[PDB]
């Protein structure tokens, strides 16, 4: 469960406010939150592994409460 | 009181040799009102009635409740589409004709 | 499957004609009929719940297109175990009824929070509130009668409940599911969603107004998705 | 609910061989409240009585191959459906109510 | 004890076993119809369902999916129905009580667990759905009553008697085939073609532990036919008929293995010293010679699917062969019912062997990523879950007991009584004195 992918984003959105974001639930130790090159911009999609296993089932638990720029935000296993 | 019932025919055999189970399995019916239209006069309802390939058939009803009948059947839940196709309807899928009233 | 709408009432006809006319079938629980406080005159139908279901059956059979006070009247389901509802409302329009079947043979203490939350025999429950989290194709969530976003509200036994079992699971769209710890908050599925089969208690199914959940669905919230009434 | 259980089985035990109780409600407690077709576990009372007369029916011999004949015979003794309704479901919400081309009216 | 109770909860049990293997023959209708088809050739009479039922595999209207499995629920019946028969057998064999029933009136106690241990105690072991077997026979294994030759009743291993056979004939022109080719003589053959004289030891011997094999077999591959019934057909045929062997030239037969020319010379031979003395030796090894007659012909089928068997794998190649033995293999163990930078490791200080003793006893290849299991999921739960808490203070040693005496280091008031002795006295013990006062 270590890792999550998140769906549903607004591009003002970085890597940031998801690890400020998601360590308010538990530290994120590896983001990947991909940058598009060709048109500069983000499609809203994330990807996070965690410490070990617990912190990320916790996370698929309490996890999916998130809404970025009023909308909501997918957080499932991977 | 009164009813209407109507009996539309189908293909025979004709065009419809060319058989993959895609809802091969029966035609359905719609209260449609005029008040949108591919948007000129408006005001009364159409008794619409599709089949896949055919094309899609209306029927006028000015009178505003024609054969609306009170609980017809003792209450069996097989929603199908709505309680009007199942409350009444008739498709004779061995010779291809659909009856409604 | 226990609320009837009765239409084409003339003037004359009140709470009181409606009870007289319709307790020939059963014992009836409520009677509503809107009013116009500027002429202090009805709109013309009312709303008559029945005890049971079978009895709101017979009289949609026999009264529907029946005289009353000289007119014709029009009767049909507005929208062991309950059945409740739910009128719904999106931005200022009425989007129709989503009628339930609660599972008190499986889950009868699921079933009985969610049936008083209806009809608001404890004190509070579900009328006013909001969908408050809508994803199209996975479910509609409601129920957060305190908070209006999904960190509140409450049981009928204090603020959580036990998972009883997870023996209803989820199968397909038009079941209801406690989001959770539960507590008041449910959800609707508008899809099968059968990740979350042994997390939350399913313990109930649309008969009713499967369009009605669908009209919600549509709005994952971009407009308010309002219970503008509910009951049993 | 042991309890329970055994007054219901005692009291049904007695009515099935049925004035002993009549003549016990009114000489006795809100013990025996389930005699009364109210009280929902009266239906399961209902039940161990009829049982209990079974017992006396054959008060003979069971000498029961033939056991098996007989659970072939219970066993003989939907899904398909619900998925073409569904079916129907799905192209009635997915075609064009819109593609009229009416003939005639009533 | 009031026996109207006993009875009923009789009657019920036996209910509630019916209702079991009942609902098996509906999930799966080839328990019922494999049975039935086999009883048809032991007992004529029985009637059998219509063919097109058998082979849709269906009782009503709805054909079920096709299934060691329907061995397995045979052999569960099986002893459901020994319960059934010994339940039935003993069965065959109020104020007063109402006032000792109010006996401890107070306990807090939930009593679901008469029809539903009993229920459930009949029905399709797991969490959920892991294994077919009800409670009631958990324990029960086809493995260790099938060999895996055998296939839960598909084959029969005779290569085993093959061996003793050649060890028999004191020879090696027999071949698997050729000994197969013998057993097939087993109404007459076996009788008046015998593959070796049938007074040598020897071969009665060998006789005898075939005849067992077979019948044992039987009954294993069919486990829902009564077999008691069956035995006693065949001794009653075997008394019965068994001057059975006639012959318009030579006359009647007997297994003195001499003929008779007419009925008469035969009875008045049936009291004759020689008779008596051979009915009186050979009587079992006749006896089991017939029921290997028998019990073969009843299990024609599995002998000739056998000999096929044989045929094939005998004209496989290596790998065929190896292949085949692993189906068969797989069919024997499986579950009744399915769900570059070499300088930069080392400079890095990576790819060195090194070990964690906590964490069972794992082994780390770097001492920066050892030095990172400190804070890690695993490691905070070996400690937490072993009663030492998680936190920096432990965040270097790694074996389980140092840390053990660590967490051991990790891990009173004066309220003045009247007398001015109670200057020594605790808080709560002077409370106490307060309840006491």
């Amino acid at each position: 469960d270590a890792t999550v992918y998140v769906g549903g984003l607004d591009e003002k959105v970085s890597e940031p406010l998801l690890w400020e974001l998601f360590l308010q639930a538990g530290p994120v130790v590896n983001t990947h939150m991909p940058k598009d090159r060709v048109t500069g911009q983000h499609q809203g999609y994330g990807f996070v592994e965690f410490l070990s296993e617990e912190d990320a089932d916790y996370a698929i638990k309490i996890m999916n409460m998130i809404k970025l720029y009023g909308k909501p935000i997918r957080v499932n296993k991977a | 009181r009164p009813g209407y019932k109507v009996t539309k025919q189908r293909d025979s055999e004709m065009g419809q040799q060319s058989d993959y189970p895609e809802i091969a399995e029966m035609p359905r019916h719609r209260f449609m009102s005029a008040y949108e239209q591919r948007p000129p006069d408006r005001r009364w309802q159409y008794l619409l009635m599709a089949a896949e390939p055919y094309e899609t058939i209306a029927f006028k009803v000015p009178s505003r409740e024609i054969d609306k009948a009170e609980g017809k059947f003792w209450t069996h839940w097989n929603r199908e589409t709505k309680q009007f196709f199942l409350q009444f309807h008739f498709k004779m899928e061995k010779p291809p004709a659909p009856p409604s009233l | 499957k226990r609320v009837l709408y009765v239409g084409g009432l003339a003037e004359e006809v009140d709470d009181k004609v409606l009870h007289a006319a319709f307790i020939p079938f059963g014992d009836i629980t409520d009677i509503q009929i809107p009013l116009d406080y500027e002429t202090e005159k009805h709109r013309g139908f009312a709303f008559v719940e029945f005890e049971l279901a079978e009895d709101a059956a017979a009289a949609i059979d026999n009264m529907n297109e029946s005289e009353l006070f000289g007119r014709t009247i029009r009767v049909n389901l507005a929208k062991s175990n309950p059945q409740v509802y739910m009128d719904i409302k999106i931005g200022n329009k009425p989007a129709g009824r989503i009628q339930m079947l609660l599972r008190s043979d499986v889950v009868p203490m699921t079933a009985e929070n969610f049936r008083c939350l209806c009809t608001h025999e404890k004190g509070f429950g579900f009328k006013g509130s909001s969908f408050h989290r809508i994803i199209p194709q996975f479910m509609c969530q409601g129920g957060d009668f305190t908070n209006h976003n999904g960190t509140g509200g409450k049981s009928i036994y204090g603020k959580k409940f036990d998972d009883e079992n997870f023996i209803l699971k989820h199968t397909g769209p038009g079941l209801l599911s406690m989001a959770n710890t539960n507590g008041s908050q449910f959800f609707l599925t508008c899809d099968k969603t059968d990740w979350l089969d042994g997390k939350h208690v399913v313990f109930g199914e649309v008969t009713e107004g499967l369009d009605v959940l669908r009209q919600i669905e549509a709005q994952g919230p971009k407009q308010k998705v309002i219970i503008a009434d509910c009951g049993e | 609910s042991a309890f329970d259980l055994d007054v219901v089985k005692l009291t049904a035990q007695f009515v099935a061989r049925r004035q002993f109780l009549t003549q016990l409600m009114q000489k006795e407690n809100y013990q025996f409240d389930f005699l009364r077709p109210q009280h929902s576990l009266f239906n399961y009372f209902t039940k161990l009585v009829e049982q209990y007369t079974k017992i006396l029916i054959p008060p003979s011999k069971l000498k029961k191959r033939e056991v098996l004949d007989q659970v072939c015979y219970r066993v003989e003794w939907r899904k398909k459906e619900e998925e073409e309704k569904e079916k129907e479901r799905v192209a009635y919400a997915q075609i064009d109510w819109h593609d009229f081309v009416v003939v005639e009216t009533v | 004890e009031t026996i109207l109770e006993q009875q009923r909860r009789y009657h019920e049990e036996k209910e509630r076993l019916m209702d079991v293997m009942a609902k098996e023959m509906l999930t799966k209708k080839s328990t019922l119809r494999d049975q039935i088809n086999s009883d048809h050739r032991t007992r004529a009479m029985q009637d059998r369902y219509m063919e097109v039922s058998g082979n849709l595999r269906d009782l009503y209207d709805d054909k079920d999916g096709l299934r060691a499995e329907f061995y397995n629920r045979l052999k569960q019946i099986k002893e459901f129905h020994r319960k059934h028969p010994n339940e039935i057998c003993v069965p065959m064999s109020l104020k007063a009580r109402e006032n000792p029933s109010e006996e401890a009136q107070n306990l807090v106690e939930f009593t679901d667990e008469e029809g539903y241990g009993r229920y459930l105690d009949l029905h399709d072991y797991i969490n959920l759905k892991a294994s077919e077997k009800l409670d009631y026979i958990t324990y029960l294994s086809i493995f260790d009553q099938l060999f895996d030759i055998p296939k839960e009743r598909k084959n029969a291993e005779y290569k085993r008697y093959l061996e003793m056979l050649l060890e028999y004939l004191q020879d090696y022109t027999d071949r698997v085939k050729p000994l197969q080719d013998q057993n097939e003589l087993f109404f007459e053959k076996k009788w008046e073609n015998g593959t070796f004289p049938g007074w040598p030891k020897e071969t009665s011997s060998a006789l005898t532990h075939a005849g067992a094999h077979l019948d044992l077999s039987a009954f294993s591959s069919w486990e829902e036919l009564a077999s008691l019934g069956l035995d006693r057909l065949k001794s009653a045929l075997l008394a019965l008929g068994l001057g059975t062997l006639e012959e318009r030239a030579q006359r009647l037969f007997s297994t003195k293995s001499l003929e008779s020319l007419d009925t008469s010379l035969f009875a008045k031979n049936p009291k004759s010293k020689g008779t008596k003395r051979d009915t009186e030796r050979n009587k079992d090894i006749a006896f089991l010679e017939a029921q290997i007659y028998e019990y073969v012909e009843i299990l024609g089928e599995q002998r000739h699917l056998t000999h096929e068997n044989v045929q094939r794998k005998q004209a496989r190649t290596g790998e065929e062969r190896e292949e085949e033995e692993e189906e068969q293999i797989s069919e024997s163990e499986s579950e009744d019912e399915e769900n570059i930078p070499y300088w930069l490791y080392k400079l890095h200080g990576l790819n060195i062997n090194y070990n964690c003793e906590i964490c069972g006893n794992y082994t780390y290849r770097g001492p920066k990523a050892f030095q990172r299991h400190f804070a890690e999921w695993r490691h905070a739960h070996g400690m937490r879950c072993l009663g030492i808490p998680n936190t920096a203070h432990f965040a270097n040693v790694t074996q389980i007991e140092d840390a053990v005496s660590l967490w051991a280091k990790l891990k009173d008031t004066e309220e003045e009584y009247e007398d001015s002795s109670g200057n020594v006295v605790n808080k709560k013990t002077y409370e106490d004195l307060k309840r006491q006062g």
